[PDB]
């Protein structure tokens, strides 16, 4: 019951999913052949959340994979746990977008999306009670940031009451791999605010910083960043698949973390994270988890959370632990940092406890906090956008496929209005 | 009268400064384990050392 | 802004949110009155897609003419 | 020929119902399978041959807790189709559980209530348990109380609500639905007992000497209080008290029926037997402000009426000799228009111990239910918390979009202001 | 479906075009009896 | 330790 | 004079109170014919 379907688009989203599904399968004891080989009874009670049942007793994820080029899905199939995905759900084009948002949203993405919407509708109509959808995509690419966001609007138009999740990677100015990143980032943020019920920003720069400083491993690769993102993704829905002292589905988090409908851009972090050589030194206790949870360097975004004030915060503890300690520590982390918490909403931290810890760990915490410090990312994105747009650089590529500069002006104005009205509440006082 | 007027004018600043510094000291007494009551935490947070 | 905020400030605290929503909405016709576009009262590719859909439909209609 | 029906709604309600139903089964000698290997009739019913069925119903929209109940050791006890379960949780939204999803479930609950009531012949009244700071709990409790008040009329209903702590909180939006639910049960419930978690945490820490308590330890104390309250209906005693003999002794006026409880002694077996536990010392400990079961200071207000239950080998003359001492003390003062304010009950059955629990076995115990003027502080602080966020209309869109009108928030505020004025008007001397 | 829409959405989906047209002419004509003129205009719009 | 009045 | 006031000031000084009153009842009653009800309401206000 109350299950969700998985939809991913683009190369970055496909690579994120290729590790997210591996993590989920390892958590539920599903072999790469789709056969259950788990140890505990609880591993099968709520498997309908992510997995479907077919004849022969094997399980198949309800994931939908889409891209405008076939290479990435032809590569993910040969990887581990690549056989679980149903071949029918693979939809792809023969041309690609070339990191051009217009091509992936107006000319090419519009004709292809009917086929993927057909299978999306097939998956949603069938399921017992829908909880919602979760979306993984990147804002630094053309086909992803175009087709995914248009699909968001199409899904929202047909299921207005369901919940919608988006895990979005925004292009940081530090590690830049594409010159046309500001254009399709700014165009995508315009559409994303209007339809997504929840959005979670993730930055490659913050992932590299975490890998270099906390884990202290010499050579980070995309596999480590994907693993961290996958652990963070799994931590959110853990209590929906396992029993606990205070169950809290996604809708309950939506109620408690979004004060106003347009303020739904969160930054997350996962604890504990320790190096291989120091994993024996540390002792896992609730104070040790909560001190690392609110650490500024532990956030999955380069945004500095002590440059603003938290509107609200959430924590999803895992493992068996006493609730009194959790509540007193949450109170203590809020009394010692009163300057960084907005004062006109008292008791702005939500807590939840799940009795099933991750495989290999005795305690774990997932942190989701809505803070005013996120304005800095939109500020720098808009700064680069307006630095590049004033000369009409690279504009002809977009304008040759039916798009105009008016949609750029409206997007810039709406993004600046969002930036302004997000900080409006930072200076608000009672 | 002039000091009381100034203290009223700047009361919001003085109260922000008071609240900012009143919880910055390391008191071993109020380490989270032995503060049995919310009232004791509230009383400590209302004092500056 | 002005004149509409002083009018919203004359409405009791229970209905002030509704009056603020009505004032934002009243901001809605005014822009149209000020300007002239009946599509600002809520919340390459577009043109091309519309054109293509119309053309296909037109061909079907042509087929209806053909019928 | 005397019966009572207990209603459990929400996660907290179900988790305290489990706690009370181990205790009752243990106290009446019934095994967890429901089989005995004439006092049971108050809580149970005979099936003709063999097992006993509790006169209780479990309600929740979120299925995890009920599924946990239906697989534990008590799977054979409860009737399979009185554990009503939903599919979608209200997610801490009060408007959801009062207007959207609770209405489709409330009819089945009312049918079950009728089917249980037709069996009873001497129905004393109803008991209801619900944690107030949640969507489904508060909303469904309000709707059930409103339906029962008109279906049955003058039958007595008792509510063991758990209000949020002064500063410790798990959610961020619980003041809104707490205020709305207080509005709903102010004109619909005959008795309401205060049960916030912080006071019981302090009790456990100081007396039981547990530094890491969980919810089970709290629920066991609540279960002991319930057993002490209802012992007089199913055991022989020198001075009996019935449920219907409350509004004539503790409720001076129809509006004022919120009172706070205390229990004594609370002590562990490691140091219980070193002291004699006389009746005088336990009745002194029960009146200590630090042993209140709700975090309120009785020294800040007058007393109106005290109803306090004993059980064990206590002799009435020793009780009178201790009531005199309390009347003597200068730190406890009663209201002017109440010369005598004590109602005393004496029972012979000593409290029963649960194996593996915290409390030890003792021959004397005292449970007090006291109505005092000092309770207005919790209302004032909840009102202050509510006003801070209602000034900017925060989180209101999550309620307006679930069918509730805009003006519904204001009238709850007006009723709380009326209640606070009434409490001040009553406490002044003539 | 107007009965299901919120108050603000209800007005914009029920009397949006009529109010815009009536107020537009009202501001342009500035009649001595704006209420009477607007009332008749609404009935004539239908 | 001063209260807020002692701090003023 | 209303004719000299800007569009915003003109509406707020000419039809602000009437529109707010009509919208208030419109959102509370949610009639099937909001436009017709509002039009009659304006004429009745005078
Ligand atoms: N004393 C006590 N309080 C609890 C317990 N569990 C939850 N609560 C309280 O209940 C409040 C929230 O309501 P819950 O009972 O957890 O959830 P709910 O009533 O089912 O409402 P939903 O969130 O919609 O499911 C929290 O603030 C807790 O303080 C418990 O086991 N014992
Ligand atoms: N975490 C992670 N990020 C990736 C990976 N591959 C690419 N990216 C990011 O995705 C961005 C490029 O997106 P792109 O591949 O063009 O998306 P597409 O246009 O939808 O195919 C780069 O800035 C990378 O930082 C990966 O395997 N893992
Ligand atoms: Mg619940």
């Amino acid at each position: 019951m109350r299950e969700i379907v998985h939809i991913q688009g683009g190369q970055c989203g496909n690579q994120i999913g290729a590790k997210f599904w591996e993590v989920i399968s390892d958590e539920h004891g599903i072999d790469p052949t789709g056969t259950y080989h788990g140890d505990s009874d609880l591993q099968l009670e709520r498997i309908n959340v992510y997995y479907n049942e077919a004849t022969g007793g094997r399980y198949v994820p309800r994931a939908i994979l889409m891209d405008l080029e076939p290479g990435t899905m032809d590569s993910v199939r040969a990887g581990p746990f690549g056989q679980l995905f149903r071949p029918d759900n693979f939809v792809f084009g023969q041309t690609g977008a070339g990191n051009n948002w217009a091509k992936g949203h107006y000319t090419e993405g519009a004709e292809l999306i009917d086929s993927v919407l057909d299978v999306v509708r097939k998956e949603a109509e069938g399921c017992d009670c829908l909880q919602g959808f979760q979306i993984t995509h990147s804002l630094g690419g053309g086909t992803g940031s175009g087709m995914g966001t248009l699909l968001i609007s199409k899904v929202r138009e047909e299921y207005p009451d369901r919940i919608m999740e988006t895990f979005s990677v925004v292009p940081s100015p530090k590690v830049s791999d594409t010159v046309v990143e500001p254009y399709n980032a700014t165009l995508s943020v315009h559409q994303l605010v209007e339809n997504a019920d929840e959005c979670m920003v993730i930055d490659n720069e913050a992932l590299y910083d975490i890998c270099f400083r906390t884990l202290k491993l010499t050579t980070p690769t995309y596999g480590d960043l994907n693993h961290l993102v996958s652990a963070a993704m799994s931590g959110v829905t853990c209590c929906l698949r396992f029993p606990g002292q205070l169950n809290s589905d996604l809708r309950k988090l939506a109620v408690n973390l979004i004060p106003f409908p347009r303020l739904h851009f969160f930054m997350i972090g996962f604890a504990p994270l320790t190096s291989r050589g120091s994993q024996q030194y540390r002792a896992l206790t609730v104070p040790e988890l909560t001190q690392q949870m609110f650490d500024a360097k532990n956030m999955m975004c380069a945004a500095d959370p002590r440059h603003g004030r938290y509107l609200t915060a959430s924590a999803l503890f895992r493992g068996r632990m006493s609730t009194k300690e959790v509540d007193e520590q949450m109170l203590n982390v809020q009394n010692k940092n009163s300057s960084y918490f907005v004062e006109w909403i008292p008791n702005n931290i939500k807590s939840s406890i799940c009795d099933i810890p991750p495989k290999g760990l005795k305690m774990a915490v997932t942190f989701v906090g809505n803070s005013t410090a996120i304005q800095e990312m939109f500020k720098r994105v808009a700064e680069q956008f307006t630095a590049m747009f004033r000369r009409k650089a690279f504009l002809h590529w977009y304008t040759g496929e039916g798009m105009d500069e008016m949609e750029f002006t409206e997007a810039e104005s709406n993004m600046n209005d969002l930036v302004s009205e997000y900080q409006q509440y930072q200076d608000a006082t009672a | 009268d002039t000091i009381n007027i100034l203290l009223r004018r700047y009361n919001k600043i003085l109260k922000n400064v008071f609240v900012k510094y009143s919880n910055t000291g390391f008191s071993a007494q109020f380490s989270n384990k032995n503060v049995n009551s919310f009232d004791a935490i509230k009383e400590h947070n209302s004092l500056i050392s | 802004d002005l004149g509409l905020k002083l009018a919203v400030s004359t409405i009791g605290y229970r209905d002030r949110y509704t009056a603020e929503q009505c004032a934002y909405c009243l901001d809605d016709i005014i822009k149209s009155i000020e300007t002239g576009d009946s599509n600002q009262a809520f919340r390459v590719i577009k043109e091309k897609k519309k054109e293509e859909e119309a053309q296909e439909e037109a061909k079907k209609k042509y087929e209806e003419k053909r019928l | 020929m005397r019966e009572v029906i207990s209603i459990h709604v929400g996660q907290g309600g179900i988790q305290v119902g489990n706690a009370c139903w181990e205790l009752f089964c243990l106290e009446h000698g019934i095994q967890p399978d429901g089989q005995m290997p004439d006092a049971f009739n108050t809580f149970f019913s005979e099936t003709g041959a063999g097992k006993h069925v509790p006169r209780a119903v479990f309600l929740d929209l979120e299925p995890t807790v009920i599924d946990e109940v239906r697989t534990g050791t008590y799977r054979q006890l409860f009737h399979p189709e009185q554990l009503i379960s939903g599919k979608e949780d209200a997610a801490n939204n009060f408007a959801r559980g009062h207007y959207t999803i609770g209405k489709e479930i409330v009819d089945l609950c009312l049918d079950r209530i009728r089917k249980l009531a037709d069996n009873c012949t001497g129905l004393q009244g109803f008991l209801v348990f619900n944690s107030v700071g949640g969507g489904t709990g508060s909303g469904l409790g309000s709707l059930l109380l409103e339906r029962l008040s008109v279906d049955y009329g003058k039958k007595s209903k008792l509510g063991f609500t758990i209000y949020p702590s002064p500063q410790v909180s798990t959610a961020v939006v619980e003041p809104y639905n707490s205020i709305l639910s207080t509005h709903s049960l102010l004109e619909h419930t005959d008795v309401a007992v205060m049960l916030d978690n912080e006071a019981i945490y302090d009790i456990c820490r100081r007396n039981l000497d547990i530094e890491r308590p969980t919810y089970t330890n709290l629920n066991r104390l609540i279960a002991q209080v319930i057993s002490s309250l209802t012992a007089s209906l199913r055991f022989d005693g020198a001075l009996n008290v019935d449920i219907t003999e409350f509004q004539t002794n503790l409720v001076p006026y129809p509006r004022i029926h919120f009172m706070l409880s205390s229990y004594a002694p609370i002590i562990s077996a490691e140091k219980a037997y070193h002291e004699q536990l006389s009746v005088a010392e336990i009745t002194n400990s029960a009146f200590e402000p630090a042993n209140m079961m709700a975090k309120c200071d009785p020294r800040h207000g007058k007393y109106m009426a005290c109803s306090m239950m004993y059980r064990g080998d206590v002799v009435p003359k020793d009780v009178n000799a201790s009531i005199a001492t309390i009347k003597t003390k200068r730190t406890i003062q009663f209201v002017d228009w109440c010369p005598t304010g004590f109602k005393v009950g004496i029972n012979y059955q000593p409290p029963t111990v649960v194996p593996g629990g915290d409390l030890a076995k003792v021959m004397r115990a005292v449970c007090m239910i006291s109505n005092s003027t000092a309770i207005a502080e919790v209302f004032s602080r909840l009102d202050h918390k509510f006003d801070l966020m209602y000034a900017k209309r925060a989180f209101v869109h999550w309620y307006v979009g679930e069918g509730m009108e805009e003006g519904e928030f204001s009238e709850a505020r007006e009723d709380l202001a009326a209640l606070e004025k009434d409490y001040e008007e009553v406490g002044i001397e003539t | 479906k107007f009965q299901q829409l919120p108050l603000r959405d209800y007005y914009e989906s029920s009397v949006t075009q009529v109010l815009l047209e009536g107020l537009r002419e009202l501001g342009a004509k500035r009649p001595e009896n704006p209420i009477q003129f607007l009332g008749k205009f609404l009935l004539d719009r239908d | 330790s001063f209260d807020f009045q002692g701090f003023l």
